[PDB]
RNA sequence: UAGCGGCGAGCGAACGGGGAGGAGCCCAGAGCCUGAAUCAGUGUGUGUGUUAGUGGAAGCGUCUGGAAAGGCGCGCGAUACAGGGUGACAGCCCCGUACACAAAAAUGCACAUGCUGUGAGCUCGAUGAGUAGGGCGGGACACGUGGUAUCCUGUCUGAAUAUGGGGGGACCAUCCUCCAAGGCUAAAUACUCCUGACUGACCGAUAGUGAACCAGUACCGUGAGGGAAAGGCGAAAAGAACCCCGGCGAGGGGAGUGAAAAAGAACCUGAAACCGUGUACGUACAAGCAGUGGGAGCAUGCUUAGGCGUGUGACUGCGUACCUUUUGUAUAAUGGGUCAGCGACUUAUAUUCUGUAGCAAGGUUAACCGAAUAGGGGAGCCGAAGGGAAACCGAGUCUUAACU
């Protein structure tokens, strides 16, 4: 038996063309720019979310490094006085410790100071 | 032994028929084999061969920017084509002798498990009416119906024509998606001596 | 219920369906590779082409003769000998219980297992091997 | 239709009762003075066709 | 399979067995005796059937809706619930349907059948010449000239004629077989331009016939010839009286029909590309497959008295499209303007292998007959033993003078 093939064809697009709604152009309107689009958002998203991990530990460690110098020592030996008094705080935290509780970043500084 | 409902007589049915176990993978084998065996099968379309068209090469294979072709009855071309396009065809299979028996058999012994099957004496309409069918069903308390008979009454198949639930058939003619499609079947203590016997 | 009944498991197989998709597995090229002969359409070559190479069925010699004499004669086997009529068994009254094809003028008794009633054969040939079963169960041949 | 056998190929093999097929020796028709005995010999008796060219003969002569 | 074959590609029988089907006679002529069997026509009978036909069963009260067959409750016919209509899905409103009856004429037939007309029983005797066969050259037979039988012949020739001749696959001799060179012949089988029913795991307007529509038309070609596109308002035209702007226009707006007029003739539904109009945010110091991860601001909804969601996306890390072909492509190699539709591993028959079901030293039927997808029909196939080129032997056998 015949089968017309018209009802599935637009649920499958109308499917693409919803995720690729945003986009610039004919990346939003037109079926055949749009899924190549949608795909490549794809990409990069399963990319970056692996980059996602990487550039917040460089942020953080920047801010630790900046709010160290601040009280006087340099990211690598804070590190190895933390990581040498057994202390196990990551970075995601410290990162929030420098910004907001600096009375308690100081002592972090002094604990690490010891070794 | 299996009692019957207005007399309480021993009728000695055999074991080996009746009395046996279940086997949906041929039971399904053959009642796929008979529905497929209903189909006619009559259809066809028309390749590029038998369409009605010009040989001629639309436009020359060169020189023109268009996209080479030599013919309007190619199948990517609108009208004409359907690469494929099936014959009338015979859909029917072969299913053996034994396996068909079997079948019969498995299905046939699957509804003194369920009830479905009714053994009855005497079974027959007194004149060729509905009315009198109709109410006689009440008596017995059915509905959905397989009567089979052996002594085919023709009072009997007359009226029940027209009544759809009902089903008239001879001993000879059971079938096996017919036994399985009704809900109750209705044997005469001769037809099921006459389907024992020739099932064996 | 009809619609209760369902097939043996691994009975379907549901079939290779080709050029659907990359998620199909086979797809894009129905499973044979890419150009050549072979992938073309009515491609493959002929039976026993080793690609221009004499083929092993030329570059060994014919032998021997097909004998008219073999294709009339039939291997009886003693197990399907005592099936007729009691313990006769010619030629055609062989002949007349499907033993045997019905153009086969000779044949021949061999071997191969039970004998219970005596069985008288005459007019056919008989295997040293049999010989000694059929006497043994009784019956004297010729 | 039924499946053609290779006639050719009828003729120069046979059937055995494993299912490989004997054929004849090559080498043994003509230019046998200068051939010593003991090859003329050896190519005598019938051989069974190797494994590797079996699928070959398999295809060509299906029917025994 | 046996054979044929650059023994390649390929082609490929017959005998014999199942069925379907059945049927046999005239002329190369004479006696007694003759219309008696036989058909080939004319009028003529019933069993009848075909081109007009007729009849042809049985439903309502409520609720919902524009409209009832619908839901709802009691019914009521069925040798009739095949099917089709009717303001939404009808067994019972109408057509029908089974089913019962139809023909003045034109008949299609088959048996009585008077009959221009045609010849029986049975004696004795005949039984198809430029033919069979041959030489040469071709062809047909599965058989390609080959060791090649057999039939047909263009050419050149030439028998014997039942104390006789042909065939039995080079050829020859006994046995078996038939009687050429003269004729007729129904059925099984093929086929559908065509006139009826009836069914589709056939299509549903880019499909299905080229053609659902006034299509083999328009149009193209000197001609042969090629050859389109183009379906649907509504239940019913009830197709919009009359006013208004306008060129006593096109088009529109009110009023009015209708259930509905973003059902108003382009008229069911009305997708996409494509072009618009408003609303929110962004956008005139910013470089690049235009996204993605972060992300303030801004615009906005919810419950709470604080959190969540949607839109936008300043700035910022990473980031050279997809397909094909390739050792390798952002490539400045190929293909694609876009969208919607159609567009590519199928079918039949054989064969081997895997799974799965049946039954098992057995398994299975084909055609076909059949109150028929039952059951008969095992003709046959395949298997149960191979070895040998083969005769032949056979749990062995081949090799060999013979095998430790
Ligand atoms: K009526
Ligand atoms: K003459
Ligand atoms: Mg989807
Ligand atoms: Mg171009
Ligand atoms: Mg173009
Ligand atoms: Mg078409
Ligand atoms: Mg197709
Ligand atoms: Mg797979
Ligand atoms: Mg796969
Ligand atoms: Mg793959
Ligand atoms: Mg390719
Ligand atoms: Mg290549
Ligand atoms: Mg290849
Ligand atoms: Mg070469
Ligand atoms: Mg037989
Ligand atoms: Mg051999
Ligand atoms: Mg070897
Ligand atoms: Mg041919
Ligand atoms: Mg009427
Ligand atoms: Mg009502
Ligand atoms: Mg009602
Ligand atoms: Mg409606
Ligand atoms: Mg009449
Ligand atoms: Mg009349
Ligand atoms: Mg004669
Ligand atoms: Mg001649
Ligand atoms: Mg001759
Ligand atoms: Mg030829
Ligand atoms: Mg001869
Ligand atoms: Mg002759
Ligand atoms: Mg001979
Ligand atoms: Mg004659
Ligand atoms: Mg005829
Ligand atoms: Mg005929
Ligand atoms: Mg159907
Ligand atoms: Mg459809
Ligand atoms: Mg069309
Ligand atoms: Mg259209
Ligand atoms: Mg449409
Ligand atoms: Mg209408
Ligand atoms: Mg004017
Ligand atoms: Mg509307
Ligand atoms: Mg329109
Ligand atoms: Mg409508
Ligand atoms: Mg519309
Ligand atoms: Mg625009
Ligand atoms: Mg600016
Ligand atoms: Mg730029
Ligand atoms: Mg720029
Ligand atoms: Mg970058
Ligand atoms: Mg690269
Ligand atoms: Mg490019
Ligand atoms: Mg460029
Ligand atoms: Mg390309
Ligand atoms: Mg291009
Ligand atoms: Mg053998």
């Amino acid at each position: 038996a015949r089968v017309k093939r018209g009802v599935i064809a637009r649920a499958r697009h109308k499917k693409i063309l919803k995720q690729a709604k945003g986009y610039y152009g004919a990346r939003s309107r037109v079926y055949r720019v749009a899924f190549q689009a949608v795909i490549k958002a794809g990409q990069y998203a399963y990319r970056d979310r692996r980059q996602r991990k990487r550039q917040f530990r460089q942020l953080w460690i920047a801010r630790i490094n900046a709010a160290a110098r601040q009280n006087g020592i340099s990211y690598s030996k804070f590190i190895n006085g933390l990581k040498k008094a057994s202390v196990e705080i990551d970075r995601k935290i410290l990162a929030d410790i420098a910004v907001f509780d600096k009375v308690a970043f100081t002592a972090l500084v002094e604990k690490a100071k010891a070794a | 032994e299996l009692v019957l409902k207005d007399a309480q007589s021993a009728l000695t049915v055999s074991e080996t028929t009746f009395g046996r176990d279940f086997n949906e993978a041929l039971v399904h084998q053959v009642v796929v084999a008979y529905a497929a065996g209903a189909r006619q099968g009559t259809r066809a379309q028309k390749t590029r061969a038998e369409v009605t068209g010009s040989g001629k090469k639309p436009w020359r294979q060169k020189g023109t920017g268009r996209a080479r072709s030599g013919s309007i009855k190619s199948p990517i071309w609108r009208s004409g084509g359907v690469t494929f396009a099936a014959r009338p065809q015979d859909h029917s299979q072969k299913v053996n002798k034994k396996m068909y028996r079997g079948a019969l058999k498995s299905i046939l012994s699957e509804l003194v498990r369920q009830d479905r099957l009714i053994v009855v004496e005497k079974f027959s309409v007194e004149a060729p009416k509905t009315k009198l069918l109709a109410q006689k069903l009440k008596d017995m308390a059915l509905e959905d119906v397989l009567i089979i008979t052996g002594e085919l009454d023709e009072n009997l198949f007359l009226a029940a024509r027209n009544l759809h639930k009902v089903d008239v058939r001879d001993a000879t003619g059971i079938d096996p998606v017919s036994l399985i499609a009704f809900d109750k079947v209705v044997m005469t203590a001769d037809a099921v001596k006459q389907v024992e016997e020739m099932l064996a | 219920r009809l619609n209760t009944l369902s097939p043996a498991e691994g009975s379907k197989k549901a079939g290779k369906r080709l050029g659907r998709g990359i998620g199909s597995g086979l797809g894009k090229t129905g499973g044979r590779g890419h150009k050549g002969q072979k992938s073309r359409s009515g491609g493959g070559v002929r039976r026993g082409f080793e690609g221009g190479q004499m083929p092993l069925y030329r570059r060994l010699p014919k032998f021997g003769f097909t004998s008219r004499k073999a294709a009339i004669t039939a291997e009886i086997r003693l197990s399907d000998l005592a099936k007729v009529e009691g313990g006769v068994v010619d030629l055609n009254t062989l002949k007349a219980a499907n033993i045997i094809g019905i153009q086969i003028e000779f044949a021949k008794v061999i071997l191969a297992g039970e004998v219970t009633t005596p069985v008288t054969v005459r007019g056919l040939r008989v295997t040293k091997g049999a010989r000694a079963a059929i006497e043994a169960a009784g019956g004297k041949i010729e | 239709p039924k499946i053609k056998t290779v006639r050719g190929a009828a003729k120069r093999f046979k059937k055995t009762g494993k299912g490989g097929f004997k054929h004849k020796h090559a080498n043994l028709r003509h230019i046998l003075t200068k051939k010593a005995t003991k090859r003329k010999r050896h190519l005598r008796p019938k051989a069974m066709v190797s494994k590797g060219d079996l699928g070959l003969v398999i295809a060509c002569l299906p029917y025994a």
